[PDB]
């Protein structure tokens, strides 16, 4: 199941890129 | 702006002898190429087809679907007066070379006619019933007859408003129901994708309309009546209409290359 | 010399400068284009042709017809020219002026959406097919733009992981 | 009066520009940025169009042609100009299909704009006859003032503590010699209700004393008095004691002259399907997941709430593009900033197929190869 | 052997006041009507479409190349004649039952005006503009505005439609429709007496405005069943 914690280390990276509300 | 332009032997005030009255050619042309170009103009005051041709805005208005409007108007002005624009005031001998191809495509003048004709009242629909004159690059010019509905224009760069097939009654689950539904996405895929479907020569060659045959009410309801009682109305009209066609500027602007 | 006076200059004053300047031209319809254009902000999205052909336009504009006019589109000036024709004709107040040639532009503008949809709903009945349409070109474009956000994205955090972790002067490797 | 030339210029085109309205409101107290800037709620300058002969010349109409770099090669030719002559001496100018197209977009969704509701869904247009009106009579009473949209006073709600204090000031203060008059007026009906309802079994109208006592017998109801000072003062309903008085009247027209239609109560008919159920649906794309736990999606250029119900949920970098939903556009609204804001729903399963036949994006094609 | 069916109040002798005059019903659907029966007899004598009525022929024959001409004589002599079977002699109030439901779907009695005739003289060509009636989620009563183009059947049996009654009710994504009111745009109505319409005054503009002050609501209310809340 770890496999999927690091998708929301993936995620929210990309979420920090987007500097737009 | 467009504006209304004469007509071709002062039929507006005197008119053909036996296909049209002159107050039924003025309710037909005059009363209406002007009611057309009156929309028309409201549609392009502003915009690039201002000062553009009438065939050019057909041409450049023809896919895309927020135009479909314009090219109605546009379309209709273009195959009214081209209507007209092959009547003669008198009877006219057909040439031999037009009497040649017509006999050697479809078997005889008269099969022709009934052709025409018969394509008329069959379409059940104000449309335009085309001569079509079809030449690819390797095979010799053929003749054939195309039946465009309410606006649709025969030429090859307006492909996607060729409306000769109606939806309502040609798309079943019959066996050739279901084949005319195959065709009808096929297109409407190729022509979204981009892609074409039959390869067609540069500068639109390949189909150039010698006659028209305009079958919209306003044209013979009220000379030819509605026609019940087998008197006069839309079939009457069409057999009038084969005596008038100028068969002259017919074969003129056939251009049936000589190799006789 | 002195410059036309566009306006009316300031009476009070007693020792005015600035008098060999050339002066702002004001119409009463900028009152007016002020108004329309601002209760309908996306006017302005439709694009108009301010392109002169002959600068023969005003020779054809009777606006005691109504807002359709010859040579020009029907436009948000429409509405202010027929307004300021009411305005000053019949006698009528800015707002109740306002308020007719306002309505009758929305029944025009009305049939020309309806004759749009209309019109490609009956093509497609005898067999009319059309090309692409902008909500769907638009969204490819946002597709090839999307990706290439993904990429810069992709190619950015690297560079803070990487970045971060060497922060750290581990170095040694004990 | 006029010269002729002076007449020419004023029918000119462009003298016919409007002038460049303020751009959409914004928080005040809150922080922005001030470099860069993305496109606006809604536009503020005019988009220009040439014809193509003329935009091969660079030809706008303008003071000077513009480069052909910038401005040729697309298919909509639109530019948006800021200043026809800076003191570059350039035509500082800039595309405006931002704007141009999503009016476009939008309009292909074939929708119209309805008055805000409250949460029985009555879709209702904003060009009835009875709401949308600007031209209002002094007799005009107060419970038809709610139908208008158009005030000449702020909102007191909108207004920060420094604007309304600025208005106090210099807006209502020197109204106080006119507000009297007002009373005055309003006597003229209180004793001619009472003097001329029994002839069928006007008054002087001009009183100093009488006013002032009449103005304190109304301390003991404040809600008489506010519908009496707010309809001298043109201020736009508050409170019930109805025209959606929560977040204020709109600041342009309930429409926003972004579309005309009136009503979207129509069925389309298809080729092969007949009508159908509900309009087509259009294709979204996702924007800000879930994981704020609110979603955002845009739909024909506009952003907007995603449906009430994955993709929307956790970002998928895997996903080309991003990702995308198709949904169904049922409500459209303008709110008292001036935005458009949809209430987006989703979509079927059997219309998305629909549509993507037609495009020839269906992978089983309902017709022909569908035998249940 | 379908007959000519007599109109409502003899609008063949005196015809709509405002409407419609006397001689051009008589070319619209004294004639025109008989001209698609004759060539409809024809087709339909020595079959199984001898006997059976306008409607059924139409779903019968529907959406297939060989029965082409039976459907559109027979459609749009269905549909020439559900127009006539809705005009009053004169200008009738409408119910407030249906007067409610109007305003609940379309928000004003002047945006259904508005929306028919708008979709009318939007057409450009020949069709019917019609108000079905539907059931749709959230509103049990719906009444929306359809627009067949040519000799098309507002009905959906008229429509393409899967087996597994082996054929299924609804065609995909259409529902079920009453047809309520008609407006007939072809020009055998509407050309004689006003014309093509040149510089704003007659066309399908002057004769569909003309078309709402004779519209009989008592029977558009009745044909609605706005009682059933459900249909099925």
């Amino acid at each position: 199941v770890q496999e999927l914690l690091q998708s929301e280390v993936t995620s929210n990276n990309y979420m920090r890129m987007m500097r737009r509300r | 702006q467009h504006y209304l332009m004469p007509l071709r032997d002062n039929f507006e005030q005197e008119g053909i002898r036996n296909f049209l009255s002159p107050g039924s050619v003025n309710m037909a042309y005059t009363e209406y190429q002007t009611f057309i170009l009156e929309k028309l103009n409201a549609l392009v005051v502003g915009t690039d087809f201002e000062q553009k041709d009438t065939k050019s805005i057909v041409l450049a208005t023809a896919r895309d679907p927020e135009l479909a409007h314009v090219f109605n108007h546009a379309s209709m002005a273009h195959n009214n007066h081209f209507f007209f624009d092959h009547l003669s005031p008198v009877p006219v001998k057909m040439g031999d070379k037009l009497f040649y191809h017509i006999n050697e495509n479809f078997g005889s003048v008269d099969t022709l006619r009934d052709e025409m004709i018969g394509t008329a009242v069959s379409m059940f629909g104000p449309g335009f019933v085309w001569l079509v004159r079809t030449q690819l690059p390797g095979q010799p010019v053929a003749l054939r007859v195309m039946a465009t509905y309410l606006a649709g224009s025969p030429y090859p760069g307006a492909h996607w408003r060729r409306q000769e097939m109606d939806a309502q009654t040609s798309i079943g689950s019959s066996p050739q129901g279901l084949s005319n539904g195959q065709r009808f996405f096929e297109r409407s895929a190729a022509g979204f994708k981009g892609n074409k479907l039959e390869p067609t020569a540069p500068g639109g060659t390949d189909l150039i309309p010698i006659l028209c045959l305009n079958t919209w009410e306003y044209a013979w309801l009220r000379e030819y009546g509605t026609g019940v009682g087998g008197m006069g109305g839309k079939l009457a009209y069409a057999q009038s209409w084969w005596n008038m066609i100028d068969w002259a500027k017919v074969e003129e602007e056939a251009r049936l290359e000589t190799r006789i | 010399p002195y410059p036309i006076q566009h306006s009316p200059p300031n009476p009070r004053a007693r020792k005015p400068r600035n008098l060999f300047r050339p002066t702002k031209i004001v119409y009463p319809e900028d009152e007016l284009r002020r108004d329309f254009y601002r209760d309908h902000p996306w006017e302005l999205a439709r694009p108009r042709m301010i392109i002169e052909l002959d600068g023969k336009d005003a020779r054809f504009l009777d606006w005691s017809k109504g807002l359709r006019q010859r040579g020009i589109p029907l436009s948000g000036e429409s509405v202010v020219q027929r307004q300021l024709w009411l305005m000053e004709n019949q006698g009528m107040t800015k707002q109740e002026a306002y308020d007719k040639a306002r309505h009758e532009f929305y029944k025009l503008r009305q049939l020309e959406q309806m004759e749009r949809r209309i019109a490609v709903e009956e093509a497609r009945m005898v067999g009319g097919y059309f090309g692409k349409d902008l909500l769907t070109v638009g969204m490819e474009l946002e597709n090839k733009t999307y990706e290439s956000w993904k990429k810069w994205a992709t190619t950015e955090i690297a560079r803070q992981e990487s970045a971060r972790a060497s922060m750290y002067t581990n170095v040694v490797d004990n | 009066g006029v010269s002729p030339g002076g007449a020419l210029l004023r029918t000119s085109r462009m003298f016919s520009l409007p002038p460049v309205i303020p751009p959409p409101p914004g928080n005040k107290l809150q922080m922005i940025s001030e470099r860069a800037s993305a496109t606006e709620a809604y536009p503020t300058h005019q988009v220009l169009t040439t014809f193509e002969s003329s935009r091969s010349r660079g030809d706008w109409g303008l003071k000077r042609p513009l480069p052909l770099k910038s401005t040729t090669g697309t298919t909509y030719p639109m530019v948006k100009v800021k200043e026809m002559d800076s003191l570059e001496q350039i035509t500082d100018f800039t595309s405006g299909t931002q704007h141009g197209l999503t009016l476009k977009k939008f309009q292909a969704l074939n929708i119209p704009i309805s008055t805000p509701s409250e949460i029985r869904p009555v879709q209702r247009s904003v060009f009835e006859a009875d709401t949308d009106v600007t031209a209002f009579s002094p007799d005009e009473q107060i419970q038809e003032a709610e139908k208008r949209w158009k005030f000449s006073g702020p909102w007191l709600a909108g207004m920060t503590p420094g604007e309304f204090k600025e208005y106090l000031a210099k807006t209502v203060r020197p109204k106080r010699a006119e507000f009297r008059k007002f009373i005055q007026k309003k006597i003229a009906a209180q004793k001619t209700e009472a003097a001329n309802r029994e002839l069928q079994e006007k008054p002087e109208s001009i009183t100093d004393d009488e006013v002032t006592e009449y103005l304190r017998r109304l301390r003991n109801d404040n809600q008489v008095l506010y519908d009496l000072v707010g309809q001298f003062l043109d201020l736009a309903p508050l409170k019930p004691p109805s025209p959606y008085g929560g977040r204020g009247p709109p600041i342009t027209h309930p429409s926003a002259g972004i579309s005309y239609l009136r009503t979207a109560a129509y069925l389309n008919n298809h080729p092969i399907y007949g009508p159908q159920k509900s309009h087509p649906p259009v294709q979204a794309r996702v924007l800000k997941p879930r994981r704020g736990n609110d979603a955002k999606i845009g739909v024909a250029g506009f952003v907007a709430d995603g449906p009430l119900g994955s993709v929307m949920d956790k970002f998928d970098p895997s996903i080309e593009g991003g990702a995308k939903l198709w949904v169904n556009v049922d409500k459209a609204t303008v709110d008292s900033t001036g935005r458009v804001q949809l209430t987006v729903s989703d979509a079927k399963a059997t219309d998305v197929l629909i549509a993507k036949e037609l495009i020839g994006d269906a992978r089983e094609p309902i017709f022909g190869s569908a035998p249940k």
